[PDB]
RNA sequence: UCUGGUGACUAUAGCAAGGAGGUCACACCUGUUCCCAUGCCGAACACAGAAGUUAAGCUCCUUAGCGUCGAUGGUAGUCGAACUUACGUUCCGCUAGAGUAGAACGUUGCCAGGC
RNA sequence: CUGGGGCGGUCGCCUCCUAAAAGGUAACGGAGGCGCUCAAAGGUUCCCUCAGAAUGGUUGGAAAUCAUUCAUAGAGUGUAA
RNA sequence: UUAUUGGAGGUAGAGCACUGUUUGGACGAGGGGCCGGUUACCGAAUUCAGACAAACUCCGAAUGCCAAUUAAUUUAACUUGGGAGUCAGAACAUGGGUGAUAAGGUCCGUGUUCGAAAGGGAAACAGCCCAGACCACCAGCUAAGGUCCCAAAAUAUAUGUUAAGUGGAAAAGGAUGUGGCGUUGCCCAGACAACGUCGAGUGACACUGCGCCGAAAAUGUACCGGGGCUAAACAUAUUACCGAAGCUGUGGAUUGUCCUUUG
């Protein structure tokens, strides 16, 4: 339906391949939200950088 | 007093791949750069000298094995 | 020749296999003449007991769910440093 | 003494060290031996030290065996020089052995014999080792 | 359907063994007069033939003996993450090689003939 | 140039490994070659298919050569890989 | 950037089908003991089993790479022209060479940080963990790390281990140190000790958690930061709190994008 995405941990100290997900998903700074619809190519993006992200299930 | 007798190397030659499967490529273009023949030639690719596999018409390449254990780059025509 | 086994279910992850070796379990699977594949647990100190009066080579009466088979034993991977199975191929004959 | 009687390159990059045994790590020939639990290099003099002690405690009863041969030449640069002005020459010979490896098998004589002749063995190899039966089951 | 010609397909199509088959096709076979031919040999190649034969090639059956193909399950290795400096451990994805069950004594397009 | 400098050695081109399954990638890191040749060893059209092993056979240096069965190239391919 | 499809290539791992290396056992031919032959010995061939490889491969990943889809989310990319500075790099983690499986060593690849980056933690400490400072505030929520006093927050709940101040610097080896889990011996017929008595348990093996010895250096206790600790140590679960210039709250400044009342 639609998804929640938070940006609960930091972005440095990461490499740019984890630092270029998290731009593509819409997130900006910490703590920042996003509302999105769920799609299989959405969470693929959220599995790459799951240990930074929170999901909740709007 | 110690010395060595190795010292020497080659430039390299930039072989291998130069397009991919499924992309389409003008008629005149290299496929393929290699030593001997690695892969054969199919449908409308020519090969070179010096063993250079090239298209002779433009279209989309595929690649593709040939026998049990050999390969051929070939182009088919529409776009 | 009277052993029991217990069916797994579907995809075990890498855990929950070294959790049933840290029990006396070990994985196995069944197949051959009139069966098919169903993977199974059967208990380690219980199988060796088995093996010991049966000899090597002998036929084994083990049941799946309700059923019996008469089994004979194919293969076992062995852990030959810490002396455990870790796992055991069982082949059905009639 | 054991060493290769022609090698087609002297001077080798040295052998990958961390892992397990891939393979050899089962008695065959014999029936006890020894297995090793920690991972080292053994350099050819350790085997002639280890076997001569293996031999004289069994009076040259039952057979023995050796299932480790130093295939890999090692270097070493000479006495108090600068870093770097080629790769110097080869010093000795070395195997590599990782937890599992059986290093030798003895038959032909009885269970305490064995388990003395392959201790007095295990105290000049440079590697934790174990007494291990010829397995079945 | 049978035979033949000719194409497609990673030998599951191969190799070996055993048994049947023929003047319709095919082949051995007859001959060197002619085109043509052999570092010598009409063996081969070419030509002229149709007395003979299913022995062989060939085709049809039988077999898993060798080769080939080959899961499931487990293991090794490893991307990412978390602890740590240990010849490391833990979680989650992916997932071999070897080995086992098994598959397999081909499948099929076009034409002509014989049904 | 240089694990201070000197002495020693090296300076251009080709091929492997290092090189981390695209390409590229250093060290006074590991191994070797070049500074040509061919009037056919070029082009085209037709034919042919090996080394090696085994078994027999005057010379047999064991193997030269001959016949026979197998033999995936192990032969040969001007010159290193 | 991801999802889905397609493809190129030979690493890790495995393996011995080629090239080389190698251990045992058989088979027989040859020389070969002899009296030409036996038998012993030798080397070569063929086989059975079992091992090794950066310059070996019958095999062969994960990841990375090249592309295409009216796919989904994002905001860059490219060309032309004007103006530069840079060509001494360092530590950490990881894949490798060299070296001695030495160096805060040296040389390449892949990432982060420093350089050019303040703030909190690590006693102090460019490169380590968390995290990126427009400016006020005597307002709140949290991260890494922590909650006996120095010094803010639990002398908090529940279960167990340790007796060495281990914690709070090291090995081969040695040992009736103590817990846990298994297999198997001898049991009240009387073992197992000591000398008929003794009257209940007694041994071996195996895998394990914590600990002991091994342990000697120079101005002054002298690696827990100090006091001090038998938990304020260690392990496993739970619930609360402290904690940053991170994020919220209130006000203000500058620039920009929209709508546009230029608000
Ligand atoms: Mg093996
Ligand atoms: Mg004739
Ligand atoms: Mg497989
Ligand atoms: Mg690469
Ligand atoms: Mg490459
Ligand atoms: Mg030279
Ligand atoms: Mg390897
Ligand atoms: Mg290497
Ligand atoms: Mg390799
Ligand atoms: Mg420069
Ligand atoms: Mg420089
Ligand atoms: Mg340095
Ligand atoms: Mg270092
Ligand atoms: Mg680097
Ligand atoms: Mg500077
Ligand atoms: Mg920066
Ligand atoms: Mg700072
Ligand atoms: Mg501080
Ligand atoms: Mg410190
Ligand atoms: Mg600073
Ligand atoms: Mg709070
Ligand atoms: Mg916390
Ligand atoms: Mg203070
Ligand atoms: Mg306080
Ligand atoms: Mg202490
Ligand atoms: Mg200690
Ligand atoms: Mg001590
Ligand atoms: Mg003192
Ligand atoms: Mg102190
Ligand atoms: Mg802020």
């Amino acid at each position: 339906a639609k998804l929640q995405i938070t940006l609960t941990r930091s972005v440095i100290g990461r490499p740019e391949t984890q630092r270029k997900t998290v731009e593509a998903l819409g997130l900006k700074k910490t703590n920042s939200s996003v509302v999105v619809e769920d799609n299989p190519a959405i969470r693929g993006q959220i599995n790459k950088v799951k240990h930074l992200v929170t999901v909740e299930e709007k | 007093v110690s010395s060595t007798k190795n010292g020497r190397d080659s430039e390299s030659k930039r072989l291998g791949a130069k397009r991919a499967d499924g992309q389409f490529v003008t008629g005149g273009s290299i496929l393929y750069r290699q030593r001997g023949t690695k892969i054969y030639p199919g449908e409308n690719v020519g090969r070179g000298g010096d063993d250079t596999l090239f298209a002779k018409i433009d279209g989309v390449v595929k690649f593709e094995r040939k026998g049990r254990d050999k390969k051929q780059v070939s182009v088919y025509a529409v776009a | 020749a009277s052993l029991k086994s217990i069916i797994r279910q579907g995809k075990q992850t890498r855990s929950d296999l070294k959790q049933l070796r840290k029990s006396g379990k070990v994985p196995a699977v069944v197949y051959g003449y009139g069966t098919k594949n169903v993977s199974v647990k059967v208990d380690e100190v219980e199988f060796i007991k088995v093996i010991r009066e049966v000899g090597r080579n002998g036929v084994i009466e083990l049941g799946v769910g309700s059923k019996t088979i008469k089994v004979m034993v194919a293969d076992y991977q062995f852990d030959p440093l810490k002396n455990q199975i870790t796992h055991i191929d069982f082949l059905a004959i009639n | 003494m054991l060493l290769p009687k022609r090698v087609k390159y002297r001077r080798q990059h040295r052998p990958k060290t961390t892992g397990r045994s891939k393979g050899g790590n089962y008695v065959t020939f014999g029936e006890f031996g020894l297995q090793a639990t920690t991972t080292s290099w053994i350099t050819s003099r350790q085997i002639e030290s280890a076997r001569i002690a293996m031999t004289r405690y069994m009076k040259r009863g039952g057979k023995v065996w050796i299932k480790i041969f130093p295939h890999t030449p090692y270097t070493k640069k000479p006495l108090e020089v600068r870093m770097g002005a080629g790769k110097g020459a080869v010093e000795g010979w070395i195997a590599v052995v990782k937890p599992g490896r059986i290093l030798f098998e003895v038959a032909g004589v009885s269970e305490e014999v064995a388990r003395e002749a392959l201790r007095l063995a295990s105290h000049k190899l440079p590697v934790k080792t174990k007494f291990v039966k010829r397995e079945e089951l």
